[PDB]
RNA sequence: AAGACGGACCAGAGCGAAAGCAUUUGCCAAGAAUGUUUUCAUUAAUCAAGAACGAAAGUCGGAGGUUCGAAGACGAUCAGAUACCGUCGUAGUUCCGACCAUAAACGAUGCCGACUGGCGAUGCGGCGGCGUUAUUCCCAUGACCCGCCGGGCAGCUUCCGGGAAACCAAAGUCUUUGGGUUCCGGGGGGAGUAUGGUUGCAAAGCUGAAACUUAAAGGAAUUGACGGAAGGGCACCACCAGG
């Protein structure tokens, strides 16, 4: 019954994404438009963009996951800010298999700037390089103290630098491979990665900031 | 066992490797020693499975740390039964 | 007399266990007293696969798998040959089929 | 399809192969008439058969001999053949790497050899 | 509106954001984001026969009637999000997605990545019917 | 919807399918593309080397 | 926001008397195994009464009801459906203090000790190596490999021995009959019914007959026949394409 024509109306704006990367024009996507009779301020500024990490970086990975927030709209220019980063879904399912030890820790931590971010991390047990079990495990107490170390490590490295440092440190996964080392005394491990960040508060005063990253 | 052996003064090493209670002959292997270790300036007698550390007046604290095996020693030692 | 010693997979040196769902039939069951299945299986299948490799533009990625561990109940996982009926003989291996 | 050889026609082909190995050549009319001087057989179509089939076997025969028939003369030209020495036996072999308890071995029966040492990376083959 | 600057000579991504159940396959890109739709043709659009939703044609139909609509919007490439039922539920996708996915390959849209985005639980809440249930 | 006429020439009668065994597999050869080469039922008796006119390669033929 | 739930990882793997028990971290006390020329010096084995705990549903009073859902009411399917199947949804699921005391509470196998047989795993502790890897300057760590020894859940293969067999290193050491102790059975039905007592708010739980009926009730293996159970073939008395 009911239809309006509606793809007349809209406006188009090229999300931008900061420039701490070599690609910067995600691409373009249209908003109806913001006026007094018909309202998109809301559905413009409350965008959030799920956006591969691989197409916004220009490459090192081809899994991971970006969410970009638009923090302000200028000139039908989008300027986006850090709101999490997951693996997807393939990637970590692959991850878990059967036969090894699956090592999870979670910390909520504060960051320099006003954010509160919860970052979920995951660790596995290697089958080491002589072993004839063909499963992995440990006593109790070991995997305990690797997901303390995990823990401090993880909290410790988000708390100090800023929410972009400690993006561009998560990349590489720096943070990672440092608890890799001081749980190898232990048993070694294989992987080790940031699998979900949930960004649970997320203040705005820092357009200071948000200028800075992009340009 | 080929299941008609007869032993009648056996192997110390089919002995030896069995339980302390499960020994054809029932004496334990558990020994003392002198420990001589350098920290220490007297010659501590030390129990082989020690259990709870010993110490000495000769060394600040360096003698045995505690181990639910055999007592952990630290530096030079030596080990005589003597006789048990 | 037991047809089945280990009673469809055993539950020894446990003594309960919860009960998990069928995924197609929806009964409860206990799930090491049922059948488990792991499904790897790609995205885009041997299906789409073949047009979506062909279109596909800057691109250079190797193709997703959906990772599902499906539990079948014993009636439906007979049914659909899952599992199915061997000799009596072959019952007292614990050897299945290779994936 | 039909008409797959009868254990009777196999039977009668293996003994007169053995038998009469060189009279026996490779085509099949001189072969169906051979095979009414060397036996009686009360039908055509069923010395046919015969006849036929050591044709067969006579061809596959004269590369060596094939499954499930020998021939006497073929089996004691293998035999002569087959005088093979791969080995004198020791090579000599004296004096080299023998394993640790294989080195104790030849030690108490007053030999010895140079011998393996260190264990590196178990479990051992792998 | 139309397209961007260009309908097609710039590539521009959406996501596909296909549902797949059993009974129906929904197709329904959407901007990048997710807040708005491009093109809304069901797989009981095109036909509509109450178990015909999810059998191959309809979905074919479907997928490549939402990409000429797609690429005149200036569209022309999509990232492709793929989901089977989710939650407590079955969570297997129907026989509809992929010749949805083939279909819209073939009419002229372009593929730019794949991911997968199913929700699994750890069975948060429980699951439907009762014991004894339907018995096979 | 719709697709333009392809001609695909049989490369390889697979063997048969069916529930009767009524319905034979094939692969043909696309014969405009060589990279293509799919699999379509033929109801008929097939001899190699004849050509299909396939009006569609959507609603795939296959075993049953 | 509410209420619920902790996948994949998770196994003939662990722990707990059993019932039972998987998100993170901390606290509280408890238990086993192991090591042990420590201590006591027979303190022990097993069991009427008596006592502790005890899934699920139900019942008492609240919280709570997200999810799902005995009843009810609806749509189908069936000759019949009141069922399975779809929908609506009640008590209930969840949580707290009380009841209740049973489950195929199944390993259908009392508890304790001794003796009798091969091989390899694995959770865990300890011990040993001119073994590997790993960290601090190397270590002492730890994970791993090999060997050894305990106590776990099991497995495998065996004229080890039993059994009616199926099976079973115990269901073995039973006519060559006897280590300790406890419990229950004496053809099948009537019947966990009758009756009295007892416990429970209730629902229910425990003890527990007879008349009469009847030469089979039952177990196991074997062979057939049959299956809308699973792998197969073959035929125009079958189908196909068709006349």
């Amino acid at each position: 019954k009911k239809v309006v024509d509606p793809f007349s109306k809209k406006d188009w704006y090229d999300v931008k994404a900061p420039a701490m990367f070599n690609i910067r024009n995600i691409g373009k996507t249209l908003v109806t438009r913001t006026q007094g009779t018909k309202i998109a301020s809301d559905g413009l500024k409350g965008r959030v963009f799920e956006v591969s990490l691989a197409d916004l970086q220009n490459d090192e990975v081809a899994f991971r996951k970006f969410k970009l927030i638009t923090e302000d709209v200028q000139g039908k220019n989008c300027l986006t800010n850090f709101h999490g980063m997951d693996l997807t879904r393939d990637k970590m399912c692959s991850m878990v298999k059967k036969w090894q030890t699956m090592i999870e820790a979670h910390v909520d931590v504060k960051t320099t700037d006003g954010y509160l971010l919860h970052l979920f991390c995951v660790g596995f047990t290697k089958k080491c390089n002589n072993q004839i079990r063909k499963t992995s495990y440990a006593q109790h107490q070991q995997v305990r103290q690797i997901r303390k170390k995990m823990m401090e490590i993880m909290t410790r490295e988000v708390q100090t630098n800023d929410l972009k440092e400690v993006v561009n440190k998560l990349i590489p996964d720096s943070i990672g491979k440092d608890i890799e080392k001081a749980c190898q005394s232990i048993y070694p491990l294989h992987d080790v990665f940031v699998r979900k960040v949930k960004m649970l508060k997320k203040p705005k005063f820092e357009l200071g900031k948000l200028m800075e990253l992009h340009g | 066992m080929p299941l008609a052996k007869d032993l009648l003064h056996p192997s110390p090493e089919e002995e030896k490797r069995k339980h302390k209670k499960k020994r054809l002959v029932q004496s334990p292997n558990s020994y003392f020693m002198d420990v001589k270790c350098p920290g220490c300036y007297k010659i501590t007698t030390v129990f082989s499975h020690a259990q709870t550390v010993v110490l000495c007046v000769g060394c600040s604290t360096v003698l045995c740390q505690p181990t639910g095996g055999k007592a952990r020693l630290t530096e030079g030692c030596s080990f005589r039964r003597k006789q048990h | 007399t037991k047809k089945r010693r280990n009673n469809g997979r055993a539950k020894k040196g446990r003594g309960h266990v919860q009960p998990i769902r069928c995924t197609n039939c929806a009964c409860c069951v206990p799930k090491d007293k049922a059948i488990k299945k792991f499904v790897i299986r790609n995205i885009v299948e041997a299906a789409a696969v073949r047009d979506i490799s062909e279109v596909s533009v800057f691109d250079a990625y190797v193709l997703p798998k959906l990772y599902v561990k499906l539990h079948y109940c014993v009636s439906c996982a007979i049914h659909s040959k899952v599992v199915r009926n061997r000799s009596r003989e072959a019952r007292k291996d614990r050897t299945p089929p290779p994936r | 399809m039909g008409r797959v050889r009868t254990k009777t026609v196999k039977k009668a082909a293996r003994v007169i192969i053995e038998k009469y190995y060189t009279r026996l050549g490779n085509d099949f009319h001189t072969n169906k008439r051979v095979c009414e001087e060397i036996a009686i057989i009360p039908s055509k179509k069923l010395r046919n058969k015969i006849a036929g089939y050591v044709t067969h076997l006579m061809k596959r025969i004269q590369r060596g001999p094939v499954r499930g028939i020998s021939i006497k003369l073929q089996e004691e030209e293998r035999e002569r053949r087959d005088n093979y020495v791969p080995e004198v036996s020791a090579l000599d072999q004296e004096i080299i790497e023998v394993d640790p308890d294989t080195k104790e071995m030849l030690k108490l029966l007053d030999f010895g050899s140079l011998s393996n040492l260190q264990v590196t990376q178990p479990t051992v083959g792998m | 509106s139309l397209g961007p600057q260009v309908a097609e000579g710039e590539n521009v991504f959406g996501v596909c954001h296909i549902f797949a159940s059993f009974n129906d396959t929904f197709v329904h890109v959407t901007d990048l984001s997710g807040k708005e739709t491009i093109c809304r043709v069901t797989g009981g659009m095109k036909v509509k026969a109450d178990r015909d939703e999810s059998s191959p044609y309809a979905a074919m139909l479907a997928a490549q009637d939402v990409a000429q609509r797609c690429k005149e919007l200036g569209i022309t490439a999509l990232h492709i999000k793929l989901r089977a039922t989710g939650g407590n539920r079955t969570k297997t996708p129907g026989p509809g997605a992929q010749s949805a996915l083939r279909a819209l390959a073939r009419s002229g849209m372009k593929i730019g990545r794949i991911e997968d985005v199913t929700p699994i639980p750890s069975d948060s809440t429980r699951r439907k019917g009762g014991r004894r249930g339907r018995r096979l | 919807r719709v697709q333009p006429i392809k001609l695909a020439r049989v490369t390889k009668v697979l063997g048969r399918t069916g529930s009767q065994g009524q319905c034979t597999q094939v692969r043909v050869e696309f014969m405009d593309d060589t990279s293509r080469s799919i699999i379509r039922n033929v109801k008929g008796p097939v001899r190699e080397g004849d050509v299909l006119t396939l009006l569609e390669s959507e609603r795939e033929a296959r075993r049953l």
